[PDB]
């Protein structure tokens, strides 16, 4: 995405990309798809159209 | 005296030991393709290096 310059090529920033890329996979997908299900399956919901 | 007190003769420190923690570091850095400070791939360069 800064492939004019920042183009991201350290090792250390990458051994960083890594944990976050674990938390978004293993933890923020699973809450996200933890409430379309609880949502999903009780209550009644507006929209405003 | 006045000769009487003096620091103890303690080793100085070997030329190996930093040379060779050197060599080490690199040999990691090129059996495997690890480095520090170096820039990592994507799947653009894994398909096309160009």
């Amino acid at each position: 995405a800064y492939a004019t310059v920042g183009l991201m090529m350290n090792a250390a920033q990458n051994r960083l990309r890594m944990v976050c890329r674990n938390i978004a996979h293993n933890g923020m997908v699973e809450l996200m798809r933890g409430i379309y299900n609880l949502i999903r399956e009780n209550g009644e919901v507006p929209i405003e159209v | 005296r006045q000769d009487a007190i003096d620091l103890f003769p303690y080793h100085n420190l070997p030329q190996g030991i930093d040379g060779l923690l050197g060599m080490s570091e690199e040999l990691k850095e090129t059996r495997t393709g690890v480095t520090k400070l170096g820039m990592g791939i994507n799947p653009d360069v894994f398909k096309n290096d160009n």
